[PDB]
DNA sequence: GCAGATATCACTCAGCACGA
DNA sequence: TCGTGCTGAGTGATATCTGCTTTGGGTGGGTGGGTGGGTTGAGGCAAT
């Protein structure tokens, strides 16, 4: 393992992230108060936006006392600022000021009898990720705030599937695309508990991929001064979940070349981004382009190439009253007053549904226009049926092979009638 | 030992010749200035090598495994030698980014194909001349891990290798980060300071015409990495320069048992070498405007296109305006008022139909002739797909999609089936194509022009009846084509004189360069009779008895326009003129109009059209303002088209 | 490099007979 | 009456070892990949 000496120093950057948290003032410091709020059990998500880091920098230079680009460190290599700045966090984490609950503290129990029993042994702990209860995600650095201090924002400019290629690996990017498929929310496993059937010892194991194996033999001081063989058994009521989802994210019919096909890519969404993404959806995902290394045999077999992935960090969506709502219905076309104004009455679709003892009256306008060609029928029709939230137009044959009201097929695959 | 001398040999050499360094430095200077990114690469050519070094040369071209690092080795020291960047950052230091190598030049008999690569070409630089077939996707691939040890305070590193990615084989190693450092400090990876390289396997295969008879193609696969990863697409023409290399044990290891098949052969690809819009200059634009003023332009831009037909001048004409097309307006309502004419051509076989369609495609920036008749390959319009096996559900886009913003030109409108049919009346209607099967729910725009050609039914055209009735399709498909010409083959002595003698001429034109009439069988890449043409007898032909008003005997040689400067006119009037309507041609307009309908069935429809034809026409004569001229001449048009 | 099924060797313990 | 040194016996931990595929099929996928392979034919039912 030769060693390289890289122009980038850690202790000096952590220092500045934590002066970061307590000096930044956008009321008492704007970060401070987001993790009082967080000791309280109120908020579960802490975004921090790099327009406030490029702020805290310019203040900072502009007083003379330059220090290191913090905005560039985060964004040439994102996934090890988050381990920096949640740990910052659990630094200058404040005491809580409202009373908590304490009653169904699963984590408060186990941690208070495991500080017991280890006072009483030493007389004569648990991994830092498992107390946190909060998720850290970053907000892209917007273009307005790189123009107004001079600066160029590689995160927040929008790019394609296309584009996204292996030089980006590791950094925080943009992407802009349509979603075209969602999962359902499932439990990934952070940090799994174990249970001694003798020591009465709690065991923490950190998974931090997509596969772990479970420990069978416990551990424990206990288990190795008396070389007890206990055996370790999971418990699900301790350990620490996160909500999972995997979506996939094609490009926009105005990003793919002539001759080419759109591409797809993965995206992973964990903490509370989950469910803000949805099938068929136009959206700008802003998040930490990794890989996803194999395990076991499939390491040695499938090469050197990559299987990567996005993990989201912020979701950005792309979003006589008779007479002149009748003369509305399409100014474009002249003629049919009366026409329009029954289209209107259509639009509203006039009716109070009542059912009573069971019996159901329609409560739809249907109405048809017949006549010769050229009269304005099929302009309107398009336009009376854009003006409603929801509309379908189609001819009299159908949507496609299947005729209007419905048809039954044969799976072209699983040869079930569908 | 060897090595450095090969190293120090190609530093001399490249030393001798400026100019490698000269683009060594214009690349690093560019890629300083800006901080859209040059690659890592130089061309080198051959015969400069041979010239220097004639065992260098032949190392190469026997022996690249052995030959080409070292030249790459020196290379990169000359760069970084020359480099001057006075603050690197944590990604350059740590990147891997060495200086690759491509060859250009004279091959000797290792100018091959993918038929000729047999196994005694193995280990040698070939060049490899095909058509792309298929493209894998684009995958990155790991060569450097960069790690951080917190306790320590030292960044280590990992160097990764594999049999695609260098010529000289060594002990594969496999794609296992390290997890804890030598002294037994725990490792955590740094992503963003580690390298990736891109990586696509392409499939070339033999040309058609080269392939022997009664023989079916053969095809060889090629490897590309790094900057020339997305540079082909399937069906394209490339000349691959590479080394031919031999993968994997082949059955050779004991656990195989087929103990026939033989090993894996590849290429190592070094550089693809390939087999719309001009940019127009100072100088173009003012020749353009200088035919602009001249009050004759519309004829001749109608007759320079497809000058060899005889008459069905009008058709000429209509189809330039066609071409240049009419302003698109979109009101607040979210209406779309079509702006894009379309034409039907119907008429009696023989009539230059399918030359007319051949004419508009070469002159068009955009066009699919997809017949109606069975259109395999491209359907006309979209419809969703799926795997036989897997089910991949896939849209594919048929031709009306595929030609947004263009002209899609169909040929034997006839032929249409009723799906076709149904497709067709919904996408002109529309001139958008939403898809809402198979779970897939999306909006494709298909705004486009449509130019088709059709046959009668009984094979030849009656005039007794009306054209709606020599076709057989509804008033709902013919109504869409804003105009419909009919057009009948009539004899006439002299004209089939001329016909004759000019299709004759071909046949005994031959293909100058062998014994006349016997067995008959790019440079580089990176890359006033301009403007009028010269009369040709051959071509033309019918041209001058445009200009002659249909007198044989008048010689009135026309001012003809080359097609390529046709193409340029046409694209600067589409993309810098947005007329708008004025009172003085919208009387006329409201008259011709009024005149027709009440007086020697017309719709409203017909109104839409003089609008789009006198925006389309004011647009010929560059002007912003849509003029009398303009309403009057399409209004005439449009008379020719509906009453013979 | 990693998990599982398998067999090898070395170390320590309860019984035994004799001598104290 | 009894105390202790020598012995055979049996687990415990650890040494080498094989194996690390495997498999036909679409509720295992196609960012696992085709040098790991998959090559019907009759009968029933909707559309018309
Ligand atoms: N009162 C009117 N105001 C404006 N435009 C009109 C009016 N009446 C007719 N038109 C024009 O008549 C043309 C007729 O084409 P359109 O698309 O309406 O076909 P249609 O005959 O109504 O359709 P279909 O018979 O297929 O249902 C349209 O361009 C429309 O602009
Ligand atoms: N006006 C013309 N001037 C010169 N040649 C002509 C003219 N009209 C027709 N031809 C000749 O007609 C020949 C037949 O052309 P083409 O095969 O395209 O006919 P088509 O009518 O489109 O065919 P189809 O009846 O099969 O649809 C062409 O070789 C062309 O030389
Ligand atoms: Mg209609
Ligand atoms: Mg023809
Ligand atoms: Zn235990």
């Amino acid at each position: 393992l030769p060693s390289i000496q890289l122009p980038v120093d850690y202790n000096n950057l952590f220092n500045e992230i934590t002066d970061f948290l307590v000096t930044f003032k956008q009321k008492g410091p704007k970060y401070m108060a987001m993790l009082q709020k967080v000791a309280n059990r109120e908020l579960n998500s802490v975004i921090i936006d790099l327009d406030d880091i490029l702020q805290y920098q310019n203040e900072k230079f502009l007083q003379g006392t330059q220090a290191d680009d913090l905005v560039s460190a985060i964004q040439q290599n994102a996934n090890h600022f988050t381990e920096l700045f949640c740990r910052a966090i659990d630094n200058n984490m404040p005491l809580p000021t409202k009373e908590i609950d304490y009653k169904d503290d699963v984590l408060d129990v186990i941690l208070n009898q495991r500080r017991l029993r280890n006072e009483r042994m030493l007389s004569d702990l648990f991994p830092p990720n498992l107390t946190r209860r909060y998720f850290l995600y970053f907000k892209p650095l917007s273009q307005n705030c790189a123009r107004r201090y001079r600066k160029k924002a590689i995160s927040s400019k929008p790019l394609s599937v296309r584009q996204i290629k292996g030089d980006f690996l590791g950094q925080l990017i943009t992407v802009r695309g349509i979603i075209t498929r969602v999962s359902d929310v499932k439990p990934a496993v952070e940090v799994i508990a174990y249970t001694c059937d003798q020591c009465g010892y709690e065991v923490f194991q950190e998974v931090n991929s997509r596969t772990f194996t479970p420990l069978s033999e416990c551990t424990s001081e206990e288990c190795s001064q008396n070389q007890t063989k206990g055996q370790l058994f999971m418990s699900t009521r301790a350990s620490k979940f996160s909500a999972f989802q995997e979506c996939k994210i094609q490009e926009l019919s105005q990003q793919v070349p002539v001759g080419h096909i759109p591409r797809s890519l993965n995206i992973h969404v964990n903490g509370t981004l989950v469910r803000s993404l949805s099938p068929g959806d136009i959206v700008d995902v802003t998040g930490i382009f990794l890989p996803a290394p194999y395990t076991g045999f499939k390491a040695l077999k499938a090469g050197l190439l990559t299987e990567t992935y996005l993990e989201a960090q912020f979701v950005r969506q792309h979003k006589d009253v008779y007479n002149r709502l009748a003369k509305s219905i399409a100014p474009e076309i002249y003629g049919n007053l009366d026409v329009k104004k029954a289209l209107l009455l259509l639009l509203v679709g006039g009716v109070d549904k009542r059912v009573g003892d069971g019996m159901k009256i329609r409560g739809d306008i249907n109405v048809c226009l017949m006549g010769d060609p050229g009269v304005a029928k099929s302009q309107l029709l398009k336009a009376i049926c854009k003006i409603s939230p929801r509309g379908v137009y189609t001819t009299g044959k159908g949507s496609s092979g299947v005729g209007l009201t419905a048809a039954v097929m044969k799976d072209p695959v699983t040869d079930e009638m569908i | 030992a060897v090595f450095g001398d090969r190293v120090r040999r190609f530093q001399e050499f490249l030393d001798t010749f400026t100019s490698y360094r000269d683009s060594v430095r214009s690349i690093q200077v560019y890629n300083s200035n800006n901080a859209n990114i040059l690659p890592h690469r130089i061309i080198i050519s051959l015969d400069d090598l041979r010239e220097f070094d004639r065992s260098f040369w032949s190392g190469i071209l026997v022996e690249p495994a052995y030959f080409i690092p070292p030249a790459e080795k020196a290379l990169t020291d000359l760069a970084d030698s020359m480099d001057d960047v006075p603050h690197p950052n944590a990604s350059a230091v740590s990147s891997r980014h060495p200086w690759k190598l491509s060859f250009k030049g004279s091959f000797g008999a290792h100018a091959l194909s993918p038929r000729t690569l047999t196994a005694q070409h193995l280990n040698k630089l070939v060049s490899v001349e095909g058509i792309v077939t298929k493209t894998s996707l684009v995958r990155p691939k790991l060569i450097r891990s960069v790690h951080y040890a917190a306790k320590t305070g030292r960044f280590h590193y990992r160097d990764y290798t594999d049999a695609t990615t260098t010529l000289t084989t060594r002990i594969p190693t496999p794609a296992i980060y390290p997890t804890e450092d030598t002294e037994g400090n725990k490792l955590t990876t740094e992503y963003g300071y580690s390298t990736f390289i891109d990586h696509q396997r392409i499939t070339v295969q033999e040309m058609p015409e080269m392939a022997p008879a009664g023989q079916l193609p053969r095809s060889i696969d090629v490897i590309l990495d790094d900057d020339l990863v997305d540079k082909t697409k399937p069906g394209d023409r490339v000349n691959v320069v590479g080394v031919f290399k031999s993968l994997g044990a082949g059955g050779m290891n004991q656990s195989n048992s087929n103990t026939l098949i033989g090993f894996k052969t590849l290429i190592l690809g070094n550089t693809v070498y390939p087999l719309a819009r001009q940019m127009l200059t100072d100088f173009d634009i003012r020749n353009i405007n200088k035919l602009s003023k001249k009050k004759d332009i519309f004829d001749i831009l109608s007759q320079s296109l497809a000058p060899s037909i005889y008459g069905h001048d009008h058709i000429k004409k209509a189809i330039l305006l066609m071409l240049m097309g009419g302003v698109e307006k979109n009101l607040e309502n979210g209406s779309h008022l079509r702006g894009d004419i379309n034409i039907l051509m119907v008429g009696d076989p023989s009539t230059a139909k399918s030359q007319l369609l051949r004419f508009v495609l070469n002159t068009a920036s955009l066009a699919i002739a997809t017949t109606g008749r069975g259109s395999s390959g491209v359907g006309l319009t979209a419809a969703v797909t799926t795997d036989r096996e897997t089910g991949e559900r896939r849209l594919e886009a048929g031709a009306m999609v595929l030609a947004d913003r263009g002209v899609v030109c169909i040929d034997e409108f006839d032929k249409m089936t009723d799906v076709d049919r149904v497709a067709i009346h919904e996408v002109m209607e529309q001139q958008t194509v939403t898809i809402a099967k198979a779970g897939i729910h999306t909006t494709l725009n298909a705004r486009c022009s449509v130019i088709a050609a059709a046959n009668p039914v009984f094979g030849q055209y009656d005039v007794n009846r009306d054209p709606h009735q020599n076709i057989a399709l509804p008033d709902s498909l013919l109504s869409r084509f804003d105009l419909l010409f009919v057009v009948t083959d009539d004899i006439n002595e002299i004209r089939d004189r001329s016909i004759s003698e000019h299709v004759l001429r071909t046949h005994r034109y031959l293909p100058p360069g062998y014994l006349e009439g016997e067995p008959v069988r790019s440079l580089a890449v990176g890359e006033e009779d301009h403007v009028f043409e010269k009369f040709n007898p051959l071509l033309q032909a019918g041209a001058k008895l445009a200009k002659n008003k249909g007198n044989y005997n008048g010689t009135e040689i026309p001012k003809l326009v080359t097609i390529p400067f046709l193409r340029k006119y046409v694209q600067y009037a589409k993309e810098r003129v947005i007329p708008q309507l004025t009172q003085e041609a919208i009387n006329v307009i409201v008259k011709n109009y009024t005149d027709l309908r009440n007086d020697d069935p017309i719709t409203a429809r017909t109104l839409e059209t003089l609008i789009r034809l006198a925006t389309a026409h004011a647009k010929v004569r560059l002007s912003k303002t849509v003029n009398k001229v303009d309403a009057k001449v399409a209004a005439n048009l449009l008379r020719f088209a509906l009453l013979g």
